[PDB]
């Protein structure tokens, strides 16, 4: 039974981070995506002020 | 409006068929027929786009302009040109060598401002002052201040 409730607990734990995993991956992913758009931005103001500087 | 409009222009039939049979997906049966906006992820899988999880999500986000947590059909046609681009045939560079020459009145080898103002107040759709520079600053990719050849073909393809 405390193995058996060591399941339940962590198992639902183990979901629970599962979860919290699962939410730290759409985070990064938001975040990552944000930083591909945030570096994609960079690239185009960093292309731009080349294509400027150039100018 | 106009853009969806034209999306349905520009799909053709044995691919408009396939778009609406998979988007049906979005309802599940005896509901209200809403079209839910979180079923499209899994139509652009379905009618052979191969996009990541960032992509599908992307797609989320860019409908819903009103909040209502649908997508229309007509909807849906435009958020896939612009992930997946099926147009109607798109035509060739051929076809729009010959249709360059036309706005290129002076054979310059580019379309400056004056022509792409001529060429379209001459269709009678009325041109207003920051018409115009909207479409040059959107074919010209280098920032050179007119659209020319490649970069005419590349701006309208897709376009009938």
């Amino acid at each position: 039974d405390e193995s058996e409730r060591g399941m339940k607990v962590i198992e639902s734990r183990a979901q629970k981070d599962e979860e919290k995993m699962e939410i730290q991956e759409i985070q990064l992913k938001e975040a990552k995506h944000i930083a591909e758009d945030a570096d994609r931005k960079y690239e185009e103001v960093a292309r731009k002020l080349v294509i400027i500087e150039s100018d | 409006d106009d853009i969806y409009k034209a999306a349905v222009e520009q799909l053709t039939e044995e691919q408009k068929n396939e778009f609406k049979a998979a988007f049906d997906i979005f309802v599940l049966g005896a509901e209200d027929g809403c079209i839910s906006t979180k079923e499209l992820g899994k139509v652009m899988r379905m009618l052979g786009q191969n996009p990541t999880p960032e992509e599908l999500q992307e797609m989320i986000d860019e409908v819903d302009e009103d909040g209502s947590g649908t997508v229309d059909f007509d909807e849906f046609l435009v958020m896939m040109v612009r992930c997946m681009k099926d147009d109607s045939k798109g035509k060739s560079e051929e076809e729009l060598s010959d249709l360059f020459r036309m706005f290129d009145k002076n054979a310059d080898g580019y379309i400056d401002l004056d022509e792409l103002k001529i060429m379209l107040q001459a269709t009678g759709e009325t041109i207003t002052e920051d018409d115009i520079e909207e479409l040059m600053k959107d074919g010209d990719k280098n920032n050179d201040g007119r659209i020319d050849y490649d970069e005419f073909l590349e701006f309208m393809k897709g376009v009938e």
